[PDB]
Order: C-alpha cells, then sequence, then structure tokens
C-alpha cells in the first residue's frame, strides 16, 4: 500500500481506458456470426477481468464508497458470466460491460465534481418531473377513452388480404373520417396499425408511450392526421394541439426557468468569494500592459503610414476580395472564371506576402508572437504559399485542394478582431476552457457509454425488415454513436426506438421493455445536454456584462 | 371647425369603436376562400370591404382636419391601397396590413413592440458573428459536396451517361411484381452546388430537420458527377457534427442566454434599497398588506361532530385512495376485453359513482351549500357528481361527461404545496403578459393570411406534404399548418411542396392548358422567415414569464419564504372562523407557540426567550385582549430580522413611508 500511491491509480486508469478501447473495436455480428477480431477481443477481455478481480480483491486488504460498490459489483458479474459461458442468455449478461467507462469519473475527481454538481442540479427539476407524470398519465386515460381501437380499418383489394395502399392509413370507423376513392377498393378491420401497431391508444402502455412521444414534439402530427383519418376533423385537433402546447412548451417553458433561476442562484453564491474579481483583476492588467509596451520601447528602437486608415481600408478591401473569390465557386462553373480564380489567389497571396514582409520590416518581429493574431496570420500565409507551390509544383494533390481552401477561407478574423466590444464574450470563454472541456468531456462520456449499450442490445439486429437497408444503425462503433447523436438531437428518435422495439418482438412480446433505452437516452441526454450547453451561456455570460460594466466604470 | 371633432375623437368609446370595426375588418379578411374567386361568400365580404373603407376614409379626414406621424402613414396607407382596388394579386397581399396599425391603439401592444425592437438592437452582435460562421460552414461544404449529391432513379448506374432511358422496378422489392420507369439523373433538394444552396442546407441543419438524411447524403457522396457509394465515407461526419455542436448547441444557447441576461439587467433598472434589500421587499410588504383567512368553525353540535368526521386527516386520505383505485380502474381498459372485464369495470364506475355521489350530500350537510362555492377546490367535486350520475343512465353526448370524470384526478392530487404554487405562480405570470401572445397571435394570422393568398390554389395529393390534413385552404387548416412548422416537423418538406413546378386543384380558376402554375419562389422566404421569427417570439415570451417571477425562482428557501406567512396566517384562522379583524391575547401564547422555529421561537421552552421578548419589543398599547391583524405580523418580522432599538423605532417607519409603497392611512397604528 505504501508504494500504490502513484503508479497503481495510473495503471487502473490506463487499464480502464483500454478496456473501453477494445469494447469500442468490437463489432457486433447478426445471427451468432463472429470473425478473428472478436476471437482475440474475447482472451482481451480475460485478460482485463483478471486484471480487474486481482485489484478488487487486493483493495480489501471498500463497501461504503458507491464506486467501489459499482466495481465490486461488475467484477462479481463479469466472474458470474464467464463461469456460465465456461461450464454451460448466455451473452445477454455481456450488457455490464459497458459500465467499466463510468467508473472512470471516479478517477477524475473533476468530471466527478461535475457529475456530483448536475446530479445535484436535478433536485429542483424533480416537481416539474412529476407534473409531466401526471400530464401524461391524464393524457393517456383520456386517449384509452376516446380513440380506443380505431387505427385498424385501412384501404384493403377486393376479397383479399392485401392492403391497397404503399403507405396505409386509417379509415372512418363510423363513417366520418377517410374513405377509400379507388374503384376496387374497400376497408374492413383486422388491420395491424399505422407503424406496425406501436402507435396506438388501445391499451394503458401504448397510449402512454404515444402521448410522450407526441409531448417529445418528435411525430405528433403523424398520430393528429392518423386520428384525422380515423375520425373527423373536430374532435382530435383539440386533444393534440393543446397537448401539444401544454405538455412541451409550458413544460419546456418551466423546465428552463428552474435552471435558469438556479444557474442565477450560483452566481449570487458564487459572488461572496469574489470569482468575477480575478477575472476583473486578470483583465484591468491586460490595457495597462499594451499603452505601457510601445511607449516603452518606441522612444528608441518609418510606421505612421501603415497604421493609416487608408492601410485600414485596403486591407479591408484585399479581404473582400479574397472572401469574393472564394465564395465564387459553384458547380459547373465557368472555365474561364476559374482562370479568375486563380490569377486572383496568386496576386491576392502576391500581395498579402508583400504586406507581411513589409509589416515585418517596421514594426518588429518580436511584437507579433505576444499576440494570438500575429501568429495566426503567420500560419494562414504559410499554408497558402504551400498551397499555391504544391498545387504548381510536380504534386496533382487531388484530395488537399478543397482542404487548403479553407485555410485561406479565414481571412475575416483580421477583420473580426477589430470588434472590441463582443471580445468580453471571447475572453470569458477562452479562460472557461477548462470547464468547458470538462463538461464536454463528460458529455462524451456518456455518448460513449449510450453507443456501447446500444451496441451490445441492437448490434446487428436492424435486419428484419428485409426489404431494405437501414442507415440510423448500431452496427460498428461509428454508427452507434451517430446515431446516439441524432436521439440527442432529437430528430427522428421515434423511428430508431420503432425500429429498436420491431428488433425484439414487434408490439407483441416482452420486446416492447427495450423502449426505456431512448426514454432514458433521450430525457437523460437532453438534461446534460442543457446543462453543458446552458451553464457556458449563463455563466461566461453573465461575467462578460459584469465585466463590461467595470470596465465602463473605468472609461 | 378645429375644435369640434376633437372632442368626438378623444371620446371614451370613439376609439374603442373603431378598435372594433378594424378587428372584425380583420376577422372578415381571415374568412375569404383563396380556392374560388367566384362564390358567394367572397362576395359577401366583398360588401363588407367597401364599408370600412368608407368609415376609414372618414375616420382620417377628420383626424387630420384637428390635426391639420409614421404611424398615420401608415393608417393611409392601408385605406390609401384599398381605394386602389374595387398586377392585383400584389395589392391583395398587401392589403393584409390591416391589423398592424392596431398597435397604435394600445398603449400595451405598442410598449411590448418596442421592447421587442430593443430586444432586437442589442441582440445583432450574436447574429453578426452567427451569420458569419454560417457563411464559412457553407462555404467549406462548397469545397466538400460540389455537385457530389447526384444519384439515379434506379440504384445501379453510378454516372449520368447511362442513367438514361428505361428500366425495370420492383415494387416493394418482390422480383414477381415489376413495373417499368423512367431513370432520371436527379439531383438533392438540398444540395451544397453553390454558397446560398449550402446556406439553405445548414439552415435547415441547424433547425434539427432532415438533419440525418443530409448527414447520410454525404457520407455516400463519391465523387463530382457520380453516384452515392454505401457508406463510401463515414469520417466526413465530423462536418456535420462539429457545425451542429458549434452553431445549434453552443451560439444558439448563448443568444437564449445573453436575452435572459439583459432581461435580467433590465429587472434590475431601478434603486429602491435606500436601507433594506430585495429579501425585504417580498415579506415585509406582504406583513404590511395582508387579509386574514376565513376557517368557518360551525355550530349546532349535531352538525359540529359531522362536520369532524368530514374534516379529519384520516378522510382525507381515504378519499385519495379511493380516488386512487378510480384511475388505476379506469387505465386497466383495453382493447376487445371480455365479457366479464367489460361488466366487472361497469360495476366498480356504478360503486364508485355511489360514493362519489354520497360524499358530495356527506359534505353539504356537514359544511352547508352556502360555504360549498367558498373553497375553489370544494366547487370542482360538486359539478363532476351529476354528470357520473347522468352517464350511469345513459349508458344503457355520452362521452362528455365520461371524459370530463377524470380531472378528480388532477384536482385532489394538486393538493401539494411546490407544484400547486409552481402553476399559480407561472398562470399568474402568463396572466400578468397577455400582450405577447397577442404579438404571437398577430404574426400567426398575418403569416396565415399570406399562406392563404400565395399558396392556397395548391392541389392536395395524398402523397405529398400537401394533403387533406395538411393544407393553405382555410385559415384554420392554415394556423395548424403554421403550429406545425412552429413546432418544427417536416417544414422544409412543406417548403419543397410549395415549389412553383405544382399541380393546381380543378376548383382554381386558371386558364386551360397551364396546369402547373401555383406555387412560387416566395416559399422560401416565407417559411425561413416564419421560423425565424416565430422562433424569437417563442424565446421572448418564455423569458418574459421567466422575467416575471424571477423573485420566486432565486427565492432561497433557507433564509425566508412566503409559506412561513401562509402558515402564519392559518394559525390565525384556526382559532378565528372569520377574519373579525381583530382577537384577543389569551389565545396570542399558543399563536406564537404554534410557529416554525424559523419564523417564531425555537424548540426551547418558552419561559425564557418568548416570554422575555414579548415584553421586550414594542406592541401597540391596546387593551389586553384587543389586537389586530397587521399589528402582530409587522412585530414578528421585526423580531426575526430587521431589529431596531428603543426609540429609533420611527425610523422603520420613515423608511417604511420612503422605500415601501403607499401606506393608505393604515400604518398610524403600526407606527406604535
Ligand atoms: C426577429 C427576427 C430575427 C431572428 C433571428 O435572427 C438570427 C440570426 C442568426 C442566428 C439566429 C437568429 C434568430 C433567432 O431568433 C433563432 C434562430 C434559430 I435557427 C433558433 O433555433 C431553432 C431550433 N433549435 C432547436 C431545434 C436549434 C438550436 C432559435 I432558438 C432562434
Ligand atoms: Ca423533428
Amino acid at each position: 500500500s505504501i508504494v500504490e500511491w502513484k503508479p497503481f491509480d495510473i495503471f487502473i486508469l490506463l487499464a480502464i481506458f483500454a478496456n473501453c478501447v477494445a469494447l469500442a473495436i468490437y463489432i457486433p455480428f447478426p445471427e451468432d456470426d463472429s470473425n478473428s477480431t472478436n476471437h482475440n477481443l474475447e482472451k482481451v477481455e480475460y485478460a482485463f477481468l483478471i486484471i480487474f478481480t486481482v485489484e478488487t480483491f487486493l483493495k480489501i486488504i471498500y463497501v461504503r464508497n458507491g464506486w467501489n460498490l459499482l466495481d465490486f459489483v461488475i467484477v462479481i458479474v463479469g466472474l458470474f458470466s464467464v463461469i456460465l459461458e465456461q461450464l454451460t442468455d448466455v451473452k445477454a449478461l455481456r450488457a455490464f460491460r459497458v459500465l467499466r467507462p463510468l467508473r472512470l469519473v471516479s478517477g477524475v475527481p473533476s468530471l466527478q465534481v461535475v457529475l456530483n454538481s448536475i446530479i445535484k442540479a436535478m433536485v429542483p427539476l424533480l416537481h416539474i418531473a412529476l407534473l409531466v407524470l401526471f400530464v401524461i398519465i391524464i393524457y393517456a386515460i383520456i386517449g384509452l377513452e376516446l380513440f380506443i381501437g380505431k387505427m385498424h380499418k385501412t384501404c384493403f383489394f377486393a376479397d383479399s388480404d392485401i392492403v391497397a395502399e404503399e403507405d396505409p392509413a386509417p379509415c372512418a370507423f363510423s363513417g366520418n373520417g377517410r374513405q377509400c376513392t379507388a374503384n376496387g377498393t374497400e376497408c374492413r378491420s383486422g388491420w395491424v396499425g399505422p407503424n406496425g401497431g406501436i402507435t396506438n391508444f388501445d391499451n394503458f402502455a401504448f397510449a402512454m408511450l404515444t402521448v410522450f412521444q407526441c409531448i417529445t414534439m418528435e411525430g405528433w402530427t403523424d398520430v393528429l392526421y392518423w386520428m384525422n383519418d380515423a375520425m373527423g376533423f373536430e374532435l382530435p385537433w383539440v386533444y393534440f394541439v393543446s397537448l401539444v402546447i401544454f405538455g412541451s412548451f409550458f413544460v419546456l417553458n418551466l423546465v428552463l426557468g428552474v435552471l435558469s433561476g438556479e444557474f442565477s442562484k450560483e452566481r449570487e453564491k458564487a459572488k461572496a468569494r469574489g470569482d468575477f474579481q480575478k477575472l476583473r483583476e486578470k483583465q484591468q492588467l491586460e490595457e495597462d500592459l499594451k499603452g505601457y509596451l510601445d511607449w516603452i520601447t518606441q522612444a528608441e528602437d518609418c510606421r505612421a503610414a501603415v497604421k493609416s486608415v487608408t492601410f485600414y481600408w485596403l486591407v479591408i478591401v484585399l479581404v473582400f476580395l479574397n472572401t469574393l473569390t472564394i465564395s465564387s465557386e459553384h458547380y459547373n462553373q465557368p472555365d474561364w472564371l476559374t482562370q479568375i480564380q486563380d490569377i486572383a489567389n496568386k496576386v491576392l497571396l502576391a500581395l498579402f506576402t508583400c504586406e507581411m514582409l513589409v509589416k515585418m520590416y517596421s514594426l518588429g518581429l518580436q511584437a507579433y508572437f505576444v499576440s494570438l493574431f500575429n501568429r495566426f496570420d503567420c500560419f494562414v500565409v504559410c499554408g497558402g504559399i504551400t498551397e499555391t507551390i504544391l498545387v504548381e509544383l510536380e504534386i496533382m494533390s487531388p484530395l488537399g485542394i478543397s482542404v487548403f481552401r479553407c485555410v485561406r477561407l479565414l481571412r475575416i478574423f483580421k477583420v473580426t478582431r477589430h470588434w472590441t466590444s463582443l471580445s468580453n464574450l471571447v475572453a470569458s470563454l477562452l479562460n472557461s476552457m477548462k470547464s468547458i472541456a470538462s463538461l464536454l468531456l463528460l458529455l462524451f462520456l456518456f455518448i460513449i457509454i449510450f453507443s456501447l449499450l446500444g451496441m451490445q442490445l441492437f448490434g446487428g439486429k436492424f435486419n428484419f425488415d428485409e426489404t431494405q437497408t437501414k442507415r440510423s444503425t448500431f452496427d460498428n462503433f461509428p454508427q452507434a454513436l451517430l446515431t446516439v447523436f441524432q436521439i440527442l438531437t432529437g430528430e427522428d428518435w421515434n423511428a430508431v426506438m420503432y425500429d429498436g422495439i420491431m428488433a425484439y418482438g414487434g408490439p407483441s412480446s416482452s420486446g416492447m421493455i427495450v423502449c426505456i433505452y431512448f426514454i432514458i437516452l433521450f430525457i437523460c441526454g437532453n438534461y446534460i445536454l442543457l446543462n453543458v450547453f446552458l451553464a457556458i451561456a449563463v455563466d461566461n455570460l453573465a461575467d462578460a456584462e459584469s465585466l463590461n460594466t467595470a470596465q465602463k466604470e473605468e472609461a | 371647425i378645429r375644435v369640434g371633432c376633437h372632442k368626438l375623437i378623444n371620446h371614451h368609446i370613439f376609439t374603442n369603436l373603431i378598435l372594433v370595426f378594424i378587428m372584425l375588418s380583420s376577422a372578415a379578411l381571415a374568412a375569404e376562400d383563396p380556392i374560388r374567386s367566384h362564390s358567394f361568400r367572397n362576395t359577401i365580404l366583398g360588401y363588407f370591404d367597401y364599408a370600412f373603407t368608407a368609415i376609414f376614409t372618414v375616420e382620417i379626414l377628420l383626424k387630420m382636419t384637428t390635426f391639420g406621424n409614421y404611424f398615420n402613414l401608415l393608417d393611409m396607407l392601408v385605406v390609401g391601397v384599398s381605394l386602389v382596388s374595387f398586377v392585383v394579386k400584389i395589392l391583395r397581399v398587401l392589403r393584409v396590413l390591416r391589423p398592424l396599425r392596431a398597435i397604435n391603439r394600445a398603449k400595451g401592444l405598442k410598449h411590448v413592440v418596442q421592447c421587442v425592437f430593443v430586444a432586437i438592437r442589442t441582440i445583432g452582435n450574436i447574429m453578426i458573428v452567427t451569420t458569419l460562421l454560417q457563411f464559412m460552414f457553407a462555404c467549406i461544404g462548397v469545397q466538400l459536396f460540389k455537385g457530389k449529391f447526384y444519384r439515379c432513379t434506379d440504384e445501379a448506374k453510378s454516372n449520368p451517361e447511362e442513367c438514361r432511358g428505361l428500366f425495370i422496378l420492383y415494387k416493394d422489392g418482390d422480383v414477381d411484381s415489376p413495373v417499368v420507369r423512367e431513370r432520371i439523373w436527379q439531383n438533392s433538394d438540398f444540395n451544397f452546388d453553390n454558397v446560398l444552396s449550402a446556406m439553405m442546407a445548414l439552415f435547415t441543419v441547424s433547425t434539427f430537420e432532415g438533419w440525418p438524411a443530409l448527414l447520410y447524403k454525404a457520407i455516400d457522396s463519391n465523387g463530382e458527377n457520380i453516384g452515392p457509394i454505401y457508406n463510401h465515407r463515414v469520417e466526413i461526419s465530423i462536418f456535420f457534427i462539429i457545425y451542429i455542436i458549434i452553431v445549434a448547441f453552443f451560439m444558439m444557447n448563448i443568444f437564449v442566454g445573453f436575452v435572459i441576461v439583459t432581461f435580467q439587467e433590465q429587472g434590475e433598472k431601478e434603486y429602491k434599497n435606500c436601507e433594506l434589500d430585495k429579501n425585504q421587499r417580498q415579506c415585509v410588504e406582504y406583513a404590511l398588506k395582508a387579509r386574514p383567512l376565513r376557517r368557518y368553525i360551525p355550530k349546532n353540535p349535531y352538525q359540529y361532530k359531522f362536520w369532524y368526521v368530514v374534516n379529519s386527516s384520516p378522510f382525507e386520505y381515504m378519499m385519495f385512495v379511493l380516488i386512487m383505485l378510480n384511475t388505476l380502474c379506469l387505465a386497466m381498459q383495453h382493447y376487445e376485453q371480455s365479457k366479464m372485464f367489460n361488466d366487472a369495470m361497469d360495476i366498480l364506475n356504478m360503486v364508485f359513482t355511489g360514493v362519489f355521489t354520497v360524499e358530495m350530500v356527506l359534505k353539504v350537510i356537514a359544511f352547508k351549500p352556502k360555504g360549498y362555492f367558498s373553497d375553489a377546490w370544494n366547487t370542482f367535486d360538486s359539478l363532476i357528481v351529476i354528470g357520473s350520475i347522468i352517464d350511469v343512465a345513459l349508458s344503457e353526448s355520452i362521452t362528455f361527461f365520461r371524459l370530463f370524470r377524470v380531472m378528480r384526478l388532477v384536482k385532489l392530487l394538486s393538493r401539494g404545496e411546490g407544484i400547486r404554487t409552481l402553476l399559480w405562480t407561472f398562470i399568474k405570470s402568463f396572466q400578468a403578459l397577455p400582450y405577447v401572445a397577442l404579438l404571437i397571435a398577430m404574426l400567426f394570422f398575418i403569416y396565415a393570411v399570406i399562406g392563404m393568398q400565395m399558396f392556397g390554389k395548391v392541389a392536395m395529393r395524398d402523397n405529398n406534404q400537401i394533403n387533406r390534413n395538411n393544407n393553405f385552404q382555410t385559415f384554420p387548416q392554415a394556423v395548424l399548418l403554421l403550429f406545425r412548422c412552429a413546432t418544427g416537423e417536416a417544414w422544409q418538406e412543406i417548403m419543397l411542396a410549395c415549389l412553383p413546378g405544382k399541380l393546381c386543384d380543378p376548383e382554381s380558376d386558371y386558364n386551360p392548358g397551364e396546369e402547373y402554375t401555383c406555387g412560387s419562389n416566395f416559399a422560401i422566404v416565407y417559411f425561413i422567415s416564419f421560423y425565424m421569427l416565430c422562433a424569437f417570439l417563442i424565446i421572448n415570451l418564455f423569458v418574459a414569464v421567466i422575467m416575471d417571477n424571477f423573485d420566486y425562482l432565486t427565492r432561497d428557501w433557507s433564509i425566508l419564504g412566503p409559506h412561513h406567512l401562509d402558515e402564519f396566517k392559518r394559525i390565525w384562522s384556526e382559532y378565528d372562523p372569520e377574519a373579525k379583524g381583530r382577537i384577543k391575547h389569551l389565545d396570542v401564547v399558543t399563536l406564537l407557540r404554534r410557529i416554525q422555529p424559523p419564523l417564531g421561537f425555537g424548540k426551547l421552552c418558552p419561559h425564557r426567550v418568548a416570554c422575555k421578548r414579548l415584553v421586550a419589543m414594542n406592541m401597540p398599547l391596546n387593551s389586553d385582549g384587543t389586537v389586530m391583524f397587521n399589528a402582530t405580523l409587522f412585530a414578528l418580522v421585526r423580531t426575526a430580522l430587521k431589529i431596531k432599538t428603543e426609540g429609533n423605532l420611527e425610523q422603520a417607519n420613515e423608511e417604511l413611508r420612503a422605500v415601501i409603497k403607499k401606506i393608505w392611512k393604515k400604518t398610524s397604528m403600526k407606527l406604535l
């Protein structure tokens, strides 16, 4: 225990990262398929489990800390799974190794404290969650009473069991909604449902799920239009438009109001210590340095013309010409337009190089690298000259032509740097880089964990349709990561939920219990997304106004 | 004469008459038929349009006669363009300016419009940066996917040189159902061919609508003029991920955060804290301006015992359990249930109906009908049970009271202390700001009328975005479509469906031969501007509501809260069936003993703290049993905090007359 201070924790962190990457490089094949990489990764997991149980046994010679309890639980679960596989559902218990990246936060107090703060911020939101649950229950009950067993009549064919539409919609339940118009089509009962039976109000679970989906703003108009086909136009619109207004718009305001108040409540708590004073003290000496540096050197160590307003307007017109040259490319552009583009590129590169050389011989080399603007300009000009010499040299560089244009596109910063009014926000966000990185890393870890869990659950199980290929799947790690990101954005998450439900048996059987994966990924994913991208916009932005007010006091 | 019509203009009813006229004229404008120019309804509304123009011209002349700014120019502009009437489509579209001149006739509407303009002006630094970054990302996307989004109708020809002629298509993937189709070298609707197309595509991505489709179209982007390849470059998704993270997640949350910060700063534009602070501006005010509550302890012990049976915690718990069971049974109804299940559920419904109809009369007997309407929640159960006893007869119109009986859950389950207060304060804030909602409604009305005039003639097809359920044919349907776009469902698909090359419905008036004319290039501007304006106005309403309750949202209950005042009022009403203003002093000992330690006195015996502090603290020198409601509260709030020594007690009253609002000749007794 004497020697385990520095290296043991580092070794365990490295082992956790290696286990995470080994899980990342695993490919879940459909129908028990595999390859050589999976065979090697099985032995890799064996070795990792051996290391983990050795560490768990050693650490005892424990349970009070929650993280140690989690480590013990996952270790004994891995031992259980290995023993069952060796002495034998079998691979269904394999999903508990996705918690290995979770314990990495334990080793990262930074991430941990941030995690503790985010978790503690959820206490005021429990009342809003209860209100949302009650509204969902009430609306589900109302849907059960009103729209029960009505999405089961689609335009069929004459004396056959073939649906007459490629994208079927319900008929009129009692002659009030939509009727078949084709000459040889009639509609009767026996239909499955609009979304394969997932979306309907003929059960409490179904009604609750569709009410939640409608509240989340995703696909509620589809349910409203299916109601409009089943029944008339007057009753369904009251149910759904009111549900949209109360279910989310009112709730979104309530959720934001509490968090904005809670975040502002942290502003008054942190002001007592004086965190803003440190930022003001650091900022108040920056303007005292620029005026005391040029004057302390220019007396003894030509430059009036380069700082004239004419030079400023000339460089502005030059950057405007560069922007126009870049933003004039389009598909099937004329060849002469291309010729003007290369001519302008060469001419403006020569002019900018000449301007830089003139500035370097009249302002000073050392004063450049002090400010971040000059070094970036040096990088841009070197990239541009490298691009030109590579293009006109013996190297074709097919793909690099487009990349190098984005390098020279960044000249607009040379004219956006003279704002001095918006620079307070830029300075604050550049000074809070450690916190920004901490929240971004926590969000990335959450995304990685849920991507691995989705890979374990729906990996290779999206091959049920047999008539098409699906793009938002959990086949490999990049695709699962993209799917998790898309669900986090909230767009078409219900489609992925429907695919996941149909991958486990559809509306029938216990395959619908897996829908709580997407409910948790949405509610607990948007909650973190709304605490990581709003903290930066409420903390470093309120300080900027306070910094502006303090600066105005001296001005 | 000049001073003759001035009295008529400045009358208390002429302005309201003209406001009613303009509102009803706008309503008439919102009732035309976009489809048929020649119709009975249009002619009837056409006769109406003459009447208002006559009235409005009369209003302009007399108003000018006595007055012989740019608001008056708008007043004449709306009337002026109408007189030119009676290309015509442009004028008809422009006549939508009718309700825009109601802003000048209302102080609140003008104030909220100026507030919106001020909020717009301060924002512009963020808009410029976001627009610049989006333009740079559009340029990068142009460099990346220039012309690479083309594809053939059949996924077998990978270049336009062989994507010609006819091909055999297999419907739904079945090999036994082939059909001949033409193959066309098509392009994506949202491509990166030029800078403007890239900007539009990135805007649609930033709205989080159809962005996975663009992502998977760009992943398959192979080359300049060749077809897609399945999962060619998955690594190109980094562009979309970075763009989304930078713009929508980051720089759009800075937008709302800075709006919130600006509203908070606006909420601190007054300095009324001469000596006190904000914490003393939410409790001392309540203590100074308040009202005793009513408990209504009855008489006639034959009724008093029944009331005590009714008014008890176990009875309330039993009603809670009964309603929970009733809803649990309500939620068990499913599709195609067994006959025994349906009969049992009906029988249990009758049982619960009987229980509730018994409990209403049981409460009325021990509570008297006159006082039944005194409590808001008590009347809620009053109007439900008769609905329950009606549907039990109509079971063997019908669904009205069947639906309305579910409200008992929220009625008897909102009796909390953190959710009920939240709902009440947010509803109060919404009622306190009814003009931002008016702005949103005006925007919806204007855009719905414009959409009816522009895209109203597009035929509804069952395989398009403009279908029987989504169209611009009638005002309610246009408003529903605009609500759908505001929620952001498929607004880009609707914009594509509103493009110029669209079929026209037969009922419209068009020359024979030109069936495909309806639809305009104005759709892009219409939809993008509507989305931006609606988003801005929605967040403006949200931040206004949030700033209206900033005191509650930063209550910091760890030091004080109005719940202490509510508990004090309830304890005051415990021994007082009615207010009666004043009470005796013998029960004041128990009143002080029945307060929480944060508000009253500590857990220790009152023989040391409360007994000494009662005489030590200044009290009105009234009789031994005459103490009023407006004095003990102030004395207790002074004891808990803001303690001042004897003799200098008038300093607090001077501060009250200098900081606190109008005393209404009520603090004369409170001074002593
Ligand atoms: C009053 C008319 C101007 C409104 C306006 O101008 C802008 C210029 C640049 C960037 C944003 C705006 C803007 C908005 O108000 C605006 C735009 C969008 I797009 C937007 O996001 C809509 C969807 N959202 C979640 C799905 C993505 C972040 C929001 I909130 C506000
Ligand atoms: Ca959507």
